[PDB]
């Protein structure tokens, strides 16, 4: 409801120990007796503070766990804001938000919280990778009730994100696209399945549509045999 | 940057569920008026100075008084030009509980 | 340090029905206690401040009491669109912690789950490997076992698993494990199956392949 409106710098990935720095450029007003917080959340996971700043009381205050690796600043403007984490770790990828909140109460004139559209930060020894699609064929060990399974395994890829459609966007109904799971080899994999009528599993062409960061594109005919 | 002035009505020492007001003015034309409590919870409220013959003031009401609500009190002001940079703290007034 | 803690983990209510959530404090915030909500897919909504005050635009069915240690978010007449992940957050001295959070589900009538499972790929064994992978669709609870066994053997360690989210149609979860093998294991061995418990139910189902 207030005026005030934050961007968030662009997605990021870096190696284990390294520094990475997101900002937040604020549009229709300033931070000025606001406080910036950030907060983060990992894949599954819920919110986790990181710390804030007070820019009119230089105060920068921050959680202990991340007490020594963490710097969150300003511009002398202060329409523009920095975190900046070192000694990057792998359990630090996950999306990072910058909030305008007040420094405590919201008495008497204080705007609503204003957030950002977020900023996703990987933090792997991995290299970026196409995907492999490979078919999940239907048989009588995926078609009981009348209803047929069928899906595509997007196996070994970085860096997220990775988008699936079945025949082009033309079929939706029934299908699940299963969250990605990070495997021991630091590379994601998803599966994306749709359960069609038993019948039409050979008259219909089923087609799965994968798009990934690599500029891979990989379209696959899902047969029955 | 000029220090601007803090006062408390009816007085510093309140009864509980009592309500008192906090004045804060000066003789600089603030645009912002920053009260800041120093205790348990420390907070910050924020009031636009209204700009009356001579000064500009602005009347902070505490709530009714809990033992939240007590610490030392002291008062800033500012302008839009940069409402980032305050000013001088206001002589500190200890809010204390009857 | 301040510590929040949220109950329940989960709920699980039906449309209609008066939801209560609660945030406690290991020590005093005195009122600076935010309560948001995130649906997924997008980012934390402010609904709550100041621990009882009602943010501008919220519907008045979300309420806010609490002080101090014991917080409570109470939403009467849960419309279908309030069915999220609400987090609450301190707000005294300087210190922004949040809680773990609550899922807030519905309840619905027991579904139990059509397991599918499918062979590895002849492309994927060129490649070097095998993954067979098991379906559960459309279930409910979302509380399921799954367990792989390859000739009578229970794998441990070469299974990942992913939940989908409730749909928004029949209320129910998808679950796909997949089991990654060798090459060389593979081959080493015939029968490959899928147990499966689910409160929907009344025994254990399996399903299973014999390679060739
Ligand atoms: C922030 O707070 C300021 C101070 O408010 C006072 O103190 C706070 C802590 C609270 O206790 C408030 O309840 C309290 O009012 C405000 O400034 C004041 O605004 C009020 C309300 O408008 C004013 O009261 C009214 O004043 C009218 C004018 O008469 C006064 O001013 C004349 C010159 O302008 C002066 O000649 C008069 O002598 C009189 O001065 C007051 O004398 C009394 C008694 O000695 C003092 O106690 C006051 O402090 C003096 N005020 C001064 C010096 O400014 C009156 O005509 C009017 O009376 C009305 O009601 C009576 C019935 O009760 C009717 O009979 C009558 O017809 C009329 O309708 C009333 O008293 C007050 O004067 C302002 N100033 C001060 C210092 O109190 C700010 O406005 C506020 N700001 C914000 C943003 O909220």
């Amino acid at each position: 409801q207030s005026q005030v409106q934050l961007v968030q710098s662009g997605a990021e990935v870096k190696k284990p120990g390294s520094s990475v720095k997101v900002s937040c450029k604020a549009s229709g007003g300033t931070f000025s007796f606001y406080a910036i917080s950030w907060v983060r959340q990992a894949p599954g996971q819920g919110l986790e503070w990181m710390g804030g700043f007070i820019p009119i009381f230089g105060a920068a205050n921050y959680a202990q766990k991340f007490q020594g690796r963490v710097t969150i600043t300003a511009d002398e403007s202060t329409s523009t804001a920095y975190m900046e984490l070192s000694s990057l770790r792998s359990d630090d990828t996950a999306v990072y938000y910058c909030a305008r909140i007040p420094s405590g109460s919201y008495y008497y004139d204080y705007d609503m919280d204003v957030w950002g559209q977020g900023t996703t930060v990987t933090v792997s020894s991995a290299s970026t990778k196409g995907p492999s699609v490979f078919p999940l064929a239907p048989s009588s060990k995926s078609t009981s009730g009348g209803t047929a399974a069928l899906g595509c395994l997007v196996k070994d890829y970085f860096p997220e994100p990775v988008t699936v459609s079945w025949n082009s966007g033309a079929l939706t109904s029934g299908v699940h696209t299963f969250p990605a799971v990070l495997q021991s080899s630091g590379l994601y994999s998803l599966s994306s399945v749709v359960t069609v009528p038993s019948s039409s599993l050979g008259t219909q062409t089923y087609i799965c549509n994968v798009n990934h960061k690599p500029s891979n594109t990989k379209v696959d005919k899902k047969v029955e045999p | 940057h000029r220090k601007p002035s803090l006062l408390a009505h009816p007085g510093p020492l309140v009864k509980s569920e009592e309500t008192v007001i906090l004045q804060c003015w000066s003789d600089v034309r603030f645009q912002h008026f920053l009260l800041h409590r120093e205790g348990k919870f420390k907070d910050t409220l924020h009031l636009i100075g209204e700009h009356h013959d001579g000064v500009s003031k602005a009347n902070f009401s505490i709530g009714p008084m809990m033992q939240d609500l007590a610490g030392t009190y002291r008062c800033y002001g500012s302008v839009t030009h940069s409402p980032y940079q305050l000013s001088a703290p206001s002589d500190p007034l200890d809010i204390v509980i009857t | 340090e301040i510590v929040l803690t949220q109950s329940p983990v989960t709920l699980s209510l039906s449309p209609g029905e008066r939801a209560t959530l609660s945030c406690r404090a290991s020590q005093s915030v005195s009122s600076y206690l935010a309560w948001y909500q995130q649906k997924p897919g997008q980012a934390p909504r402010l609904l709550i401040y100041d621990a009882s005050n009602r943010a501008t635009g919220i519907p008045a069915r979300f309420s806010g009491s609490g002080s101090g240690t014991d917080f409570t978010l109470t939403i009467s007449s849960l419309e279908p669109e309030d069915f999220a992940v609400y987090y609450c957050q301190q707000r005294s001295n300087w210190m922004y912690t949040f809680g773990q959070g609550t899922k807030l589900e519905i309840k619905r009538t027991v579904a139990a789950p059509s397991v599918f499972i499918f062979p590895p790929s002849d492309e994927q064994l060129k490649s070097g490997t095998a993954s067979v992978v098991c379906l559960l669709n459309n279930f409910y609870p979302r509380e399921a076992k799954v367990q792989w066994k390859v000739d009578n053997a229970l794998q441990s360690g070469n299974s990942q698993e992913s939940v989908t989210e409730q749909d928004s149609k029949d209320s129910t979860y998808s679950l796909s494990s997949t089991l990654t093998l060798s090459k060389a294991d593979y081959e080493k061995h015939k029968v490959y199956a899928c147990e499966v418990t689910h409160q929907g139910l009344s025994s254990p189902v399996t399903k299973s392949f014999n390679r060739g």
